[PDB]
């Protein structure tokens, strides 16, 4: 059963600053099939990145995922204010999805 | 009642300026005077006071062996000779009347402004790192920001490690380069104005404040550091 | 292309509850579509999937036994029968279809409060 | 002593839904019994109140003729119709206690979250004008901007222009193209994101709102406006 | 060319309206009519279409399971029947015309104010609590300030504790009476028109949003909170 | 106590519409209740009247012989009845309770719009003359202006001179076209949105009040007149 | 660098560090010193951007010449307060306590009501 | 590229002060140096101009005559010699180069602050007027208020009357006292810091402006004015 | 008291006095000089407080060196406009105006962008 560990727990940072956020397995998500959500205070998650690197349809550039294997990272080149929400890596490599705990960008 | 400050302006560092403040309204030969400074965006802080001949005058520390304060009677006039003055100096002085139990400070001056400043226009780079804490596991990845005001001509930019009690150590120079010894999960990247140290997997060693450096022109500065615990 | 939820509330350990999930702009029949879930506080965690005819639907072990997934394809709604609620069920559910290799969980119902106590 | 809530949850505009709160550990048929709500992030707001056999019953402005407070004695039971819901109903309801002059609500329900919602999203192009007010003198440019969080297809972009009282008048659409009889001095340029419209000369009668609007999908999308004063 | 709108007035809450919009001067049956709002001070929302026979017609998020669009092209007459009205629906109603990339609302009606209110104030008793917000240290004291903008008679004021997800806490009633169980740092006192909320020692505990309610008549209103983080 | 106000809205000339004003929280069977209304940008303007069936109902000037105020006191209801409505009754109209020596005005409704057009959303062609007075002697130079808020198509202006207790008396028209049997002394000119009356020599009989008048459309405007003393 | 021994000024922490408020409103305001200040030897001052402090209380709770009484000082020993009861626009600004009774003066870092 | 300047501070009204500005990293004899200063909250103000060998000096009028641009290409240095010194010159200073169409001022001085003051803070009592403006007719009644903020002792306040060209006249004296000459329709009233003058039935000679005056101590002062027109 | 005042002074005026806007969006700044400004001779200064001005534009459209392309300048003869093309949080300053086509150089009297 795949865990998946985000870190840091929480990133304090400036509008204009990056957010480096780093998602690791403790197996090998086959295929590169992760994604990384986007959720606001009292709102639905939101889908950013897809398969690893695929950036979803409407999401501005300055949001990027990469990595493969077991190492995946989540950039935001340029944080905005509305950029400070918690985000959630996710693995669906297998029958039983599983999610990180969050990276809150604040 | 009323003190009539003047003097001040803009020194050189080193140099000397002399303060003078004029009473009236009062028996300034009998009153406690002191002197007060604000730094820029600062709080109020003590510098000096005199008082009848039989009294000790008082410094601070910051300034005891530099500044003396004095007093002219027959003037009803105070002054603060200010000799070997610092950029640490500058500061917005007040002369102002102590009243004790009978009113503390309650006669300020207008307030002087003396600025200690062998600079220019005139700007150094500004180095501000980000974030100012991270809070990570071993094995984790630590990714910290480095951005300057102005371009880092050469990218003459380094990184170093510091921890609890010892000197600061060498980890990235030149932007990108790793200086001899360093293990390579420590690496720099980025140009300009805009610069990363990695650490790609976090061993408890490797807890410890960084600071990222510029050394492209005359006025080396530091960033302000990094804590990653 | 939306998810439109419904149902919830505030119901005692024991009870029962059914929410709802109809959807527009895309060909439900053939999608899979997930419900996931919330705790106050926690992380989202998966409860249930269902598929097209022929294929298996799947739950969480913490719902195994209670929960059940299901869908009117000529009604374009997906349905979660919760059965057997106790407080540890209190959580925001939300709807969404999963497009896998093409998408993830790329539509989200906007989500319903669940609170199970007496 | 304890209420112990029940209902709520989520529904569409012009829907119903009852909320219940059953009582034990007082004499509940005695006691004047209150609804209390409180929106995501706002504060509390009294709803509802009712009392004794003579129920003389009251209702908060916004609510009346839309929600029913009635209680059952026979099973210690408050209950709260609540009839053609919009989205400003959305709130967390408790039942509540009445104490007055020995408690006030010392007694609360631990609350039920109703959300009255047709769709989750929400999912529009959010148009952003900027800024916000010009304070300007005629003769002046007036330059005002507007900002797509998505492309907008075709440039199917167009620029209203409002005056007090009065409907909103049509300005330029396509981006760029004047309506008929808009005088040379309107221009609307840009594409994709970014579109601006500019007054080049600003005549007495040109001080008003100005709105953006898309038109490049079906769901209609505005600019809160730009007031020129 | 021109729309002649007619319909809309003051409702209370609940309430139903029809709108009308009778066109002259271009071929209606084939024109796309589109419905738009805009409540006092606030800006351009678009509420509902219509197009020809085969097409389909939309609502805005809000107005979905309460209004109708209809058209009578035997009439050349746009209809809205609004149903379930309540507060929010308080707009000038503007029926136009929607002509896409040849014109977008290229013709507006001179709108219909319609007003959704069970009454007319207003003149409840106002509870302004100060600060909005106080970010203090454990151990420090709390002042928080609750003014009326009226007399409270008896002094029926209370306060409130609550913490995220939880439901509010009795900590003060009657101005100065601490309810069972409330420890004795906390201390209400005040009368008339000024009461204030006193945590003489904050423990961590203490850090969550206090509310001041007024009960002394049948309108109970609550101020708007003050956060203590 | 409250007065909730009912109805109103945008009707057609010659049409009619009913307000309604509920009362609560006094002995309305008592009371006499007035109609007050205020025309936009204008002041507070008295309707009607109504007190116990002993005496008599008063109205205004403005509306007598087409509204009817009535009450009914079994359902504590004020109902306005107005009938061949025409665009002067356009307002707010309020309905108040009348308490004389004991409060005057003290409860009021809170107003329902009433506006009566038959017009779109566009706005007809304004004429704007200046100045508002020109003091001249005889033989000197009289220029007047006119100034339209759309172009007026063909040239359409005309200009009038009126003297006191006279009809107006045609000067030009089509902008440049001197009348049969006026001097040439007068003269018009201009185009578009800019028109000019000139008198070369002003004669003892030229100081009148002048008026242009633009009749390129079915809704003919005239401008508010310029006097010649 | 130093004259002093292993002794420690009085130290002034003032809370909160910033307050928001609108005119006609209570402004709270805290002095809280680490030992005891000896005879209440406690001032309060206000300073304007660009100009000189003024002096509004002294001796904890004694009215300064020229200082409206919504002016207000309070407290002893470790713990003051200064309490303008009804804010008014002239009155943002930000506040200093001082304490006086020793020969090492030190100062709070200062509230500011904005 | 540098312009290190000093000098400034706080002088007396009448006081004498030099500034100098020593540059380094360009061809300073081949340079215009120009001076610009900038009153605390307002804009840039240019001061003084110099050039090479043919020296043609350029001065402000606001200082012509009182200040003295020079300097000493043997030093590499740019002096401002500062005579007559008033409020007016406190700003802070700055020396810049001027490169003309090669880049304007695109070296800057840090700036130095000059600030000329007598010890000015304000004891004095400052006297408000209300309002500003009076429109009203004659046989209309004109109440001006004059507000102190602090207590007049012995209600010393006095008001004047002046028409345009002429000194103003005594009405008032000692708050209520009529001066000799003083029509009976002219009366004063009020004590501590609320004084009012009444004009019971304006003339058309009473049209003129209005000033009430303090003479409780030694630093009299006046009210800014209330017109009556 | 003048000295032969006046004048034949270049009036520049800026417009409008504030600028209220978020980082991203477009600053548009305005200087209108009352005469011709000969060989467009206008240089645009950023402040920020208690700093010395700082060239951004000069010759109306020269970007000064170490000036990001964000900023640039544009006009001639008495219409000129400077344009932030999305503002950074650095970027919210005074801006000035500055005509040196002649021996009388003006300055406009600043646009404040917050």
């Amino acid at each position: 059963d795949i865990v998946l560990t985000q870190s840091p727990a929480t990133l304090s940072l400036s509008p204009g600053e990056r957010a480096t956020l780093s998602c690791r397995a403790s197996q090998s998500v086959s295929s590169n099939y992760l994604a990384w959500y986007q959720q606001k205070p009292g709102q639905a998650p939101r889908l950013l990145i897809y398969d690893s690197s695929s950036r979803a349809t409407g999401v501005p550039a300055r949001f990027s995922g990469s990595g493969s294997g077991t190492d995946f990272t989540l950039t935001i080149s340029s944080l905005e204010p509305e950029d400070f929400a918690v985000y959630y890596c996710h693995q669906y490599s297998d029958i039983s999805p599983t999610f990180g705990q969050g990276t809150k960008v604040e | 009642v009323q003190l009539v400050e003047s003097g001040g302006g803009l020194v050189q560092p080193g140099g000397s300026l002399r303060l003078s403040c004029a009473a009236s309204g009062f028996t300034f030969r009998n009153s406690a005077m002191h002197w007060v400074r604000q730094a820029p965006g600062k709080g109020l802080e003590w510098v000096s006071s005199i008082w009848y001949s039989g009294s000790n005058t008082y410094y601070a520390d910051s300034v005891k062996g530099r500044f003396t304060i004095s007093r002219d009677n027959s003037k009803n006039t105070l002054y603060l000779q200010m000799n070997s003055l610092t950029a640490e100096d500058t500061a917005v002085y007040y002369c102002a009347r102590f009243a004790g139990g009978w009113g503390a400070y309650d006669v300020w001056g207008q307030g002087t402004l003396v600025t200690v400043s062998s600079g220019g226009g005139g700007s150094d780079i500004v180095l501000t790192q980000s974030p100012a804490t991270l809070s990570l596991s071993p094995g984790e990845r630590a990714t910290l920001s480095c951005r300057a005001s102005q371009s880092v001509s050469s990218n003459y930019l380094a990184w170093y490690q510091q921890k609890p009690g010892q000197a600061p150590r060498l980890l990235i120079y030149d932007s990108s380069s790793r200086a001899t010894g360093v293990p390579a999960r420590f690496s720099g990247s980025g140009s300009g104005t805009d610069f990363t140290l990695t650490i790609s997997s976090l061993e408890p060693e490797d807890f410890a404040v960084y600071y990222c450096h510029q050394y492209s022109d005359i006025s080396p500065t530091f960033g302000q550091g990094t804590k990653v615990e | 292309v939306q998810l439109v939820e419904s149902g919830g509330g505030l119901v005692q350990p024991g009870g029962s509850l059914r929410l709802s999930c109809a959807a527009s702009g895309f060909t439900f029949r053939n999608s899979a579509m997930h419900w996931v879930r919330q705790a106050p506080g926690k992380g989202l965690e998966w409860v249930s999937s269902i598929w097209y005819s022929g294929s298996n639907t799947y739950y969480a072990d913490s719902v195994k036994g209670r929960f059940t997934i299901s869908r009117d394809n000529s009604k374009n709604t997906l349905y979660l029968q919760m059965n057997s609620l106790t407080a540890e069920d209190t959580a925001v559910y939300y709807c969404a279809r999963f497009a896998g290799g093409w998408g993830a969980y790329d539509v989200w119902g906007q989500g319903t409060l669940v609170t199970v106590s007496s």
